[PDB]
């Protein structure tokens, strides 16, 4: 009849004339189930949220010239913009994100066409302003060029940037992957036109911070 | 023979390049560029000292504003990022963070102290704590004189971004001064210069802007 | 140019003609934050439906 505390994650129990617990004849309390009834490796939930994801397609036509927009992504808001999303139940809960982004672009060309589109990457405070970039310039950014002929996908991995140590979830702070048409396609006939661009993305070095009312935003870094 | 030269495996060196595949693009800095039979690439320094380097470059200072001041009141005073100078230069880069110096300068036909004071959150952190700007880190400065009084890094944000004009994270601070000993016409120059700066990351070259 | 696979949890992903991937000038991937914003560890987000 002591005092017992008892603490898991983040919440915790402080009992005063305590009992001592019970538990059935012969208990046995390993989690594994040999023989498997299930194929899968047990760490799979936790690991879940990682899982790869389409992401925001787009139509990529003739008529767009230089310097247009072929697609777009937010990308923190974009792993869970709805309730479908691997990452979305478990993000609902935790309102910091200092993840890593791993974004692999799909395209694909029917051969005999001829042209390039450009994936960057902006960051937020970067993305305020487009007015002020040269376009000729894009280069500088992390990115990669995909030629039309004899490029299958682009893989890019880009690490955590931003000014604040922690990033807010719901909101777009990481800034995110802008696709831009570097140069026109060319088509020579009979062949479909719009070429179909679909950004296949996925997430890295996971992590999630200081709780939160399931629905209600807060304020952090601001 | 001596003239001529051939392929077929080297034809990488001679310019030969496929730009789909850059590898990282700091892999590309590794790159050795192409070259003929004659060209001779010699790294040919003609001053000890470097004006590349990031370091001296920030160094040489640029004059951001110029006012009179003839009211005791406390003046309000904001600091951007350079333009039109050679410290546009550090347009390139979003993320800064770095102790920056302040040169100001007293001029006063009469005689009259002027006070400096710093603070990287603005006139409100929330509360107005500009109502005496001596416990800030005031520094005196006497009359007809300047000072170089460097300001560190105190900020609840850990890196600056350059390009925004939001007055909270963005800017490189927001400077306080007032006059004292009951005085008129009393005119300041300041300048900013950086000390030993750390730039992260790159953006696109800016445009000029012709119509603000 | 050749095929690249990538695998994560149940999404799996084989590419042809892929191309080799980009990353920031001296990227540093290290997960954790030192300095810490943050007193709580890193394995609460799995943790959490525990509590």
């Amino acid at each position: 009849d002591r005092v017992a505390a008892s603490t898991t994650t983040n919440a915790g129990n402080l009992v005063q004339a305590s009992v001592a617990p019970t538990m059935p004849v012969k208990p046995d309390f390993k989690n594994t189930d040999d023989f498997l009834s299930m194929s899968y490796r047990s760490t799979t939930a936790p690991t879940n949220p990682t899982k790869m994801v389409h992401l925001a397609h787009g139509t990529w036509t003739t008529n767009q010239h230089r310097q247009a927009l072929v697609a777009s992504i937010t990308l923190l808001q974009a792993f869970w913009p709805n309730q479908d999303f691997p990452a979305w139940g478990q993000s609902r809960y935790f309102a910091a994100v200092r993840c890593g982004f791993h974004i692999q672009v799909q395209l694909n060309v029917n051969i005999g066409s001829a042209g390039c589109l450009i994936a960057a990457y902006m960051p937020k405070t970067a993305h305020d302003h487009m007015n002020t970039y040269t376009f000729g310039s894009y280069t500088n950014l992390p990115h990669v060029l995909m030629n039309a002929a004899t490029t299958s996908q682009a893989d890019l991995y880009i690490p955590y940037v931003f000014n604040h140590n922690y990033a807010r979830t719901d909101s777009d702070d990481l800034g995110g992957i802008y696709i831009w048409v570097w140069s026109a396609l060319t088509v020579p006939s009979g062949s479909p036109t719009t070429v179909d661009v679909t950004i296949f993305g996925s997430l890295l070095d996971l992590d999630f911070q200081c709780p939160r009312p399931p629905g209600a935003d807060t304020v952090i870094y601001t | 023979n001596v003239e001529a030269a051939q392929g077929e495996e080297l034809a990488t060196e001679v310019g030969l390049r496929a730009t789909e595949n850059d590898g990282s693009l700091s892999e590309q800095l590794n790159m050795s560029q192409p070259m003929f039979l004659n060209f001779k690439k010699h790294k040919v320094n003609i001053y000890a000292a470097t004006h590349t380097k990031v370091d001296h470059i920030f160094g040489r200072a640029w004059a951001v504003g110029v006012f009179n001041t003839e009211t005791a009141a406390i003046q309000k005073f904001d600091l951007h990022f350079p333009t039109s100078t050679h410290g546009a230069l550090s347009r390139f880069f979003c993320h800064w963070t770095g102790e920056l110096n302040i040169h100001i300068l007293n001029v006063s036909t009469t005689n009259a102290f002027l006070k400096v004071a710093h603070t990287w959150f603005g006139t409100d952190s929330g509360i107005a704590r500009t109502a005496t700007l001596e416990s800030n880190g005031t520094m005196i400065i006497p009359p007809n004189e300047q000072m170089t009084l460097c300001v560190p890094y105190y900020s609840e944000v850990p890196l600056r971004c350059v390009k925004g004009s939001d007055r909270n994270s963005a800017g490189l601070g927001s400077l306080f001064t007032q006059a004292v000993g009951r005085t008129i016409s009393n005119r300041v120059q300041i300048f900013v210069s950086f000390r030993c700066p750390n730039f992260f990351f790159p953006l696109p070259a800016p445009r000029e802007a012709t119509s603000a």
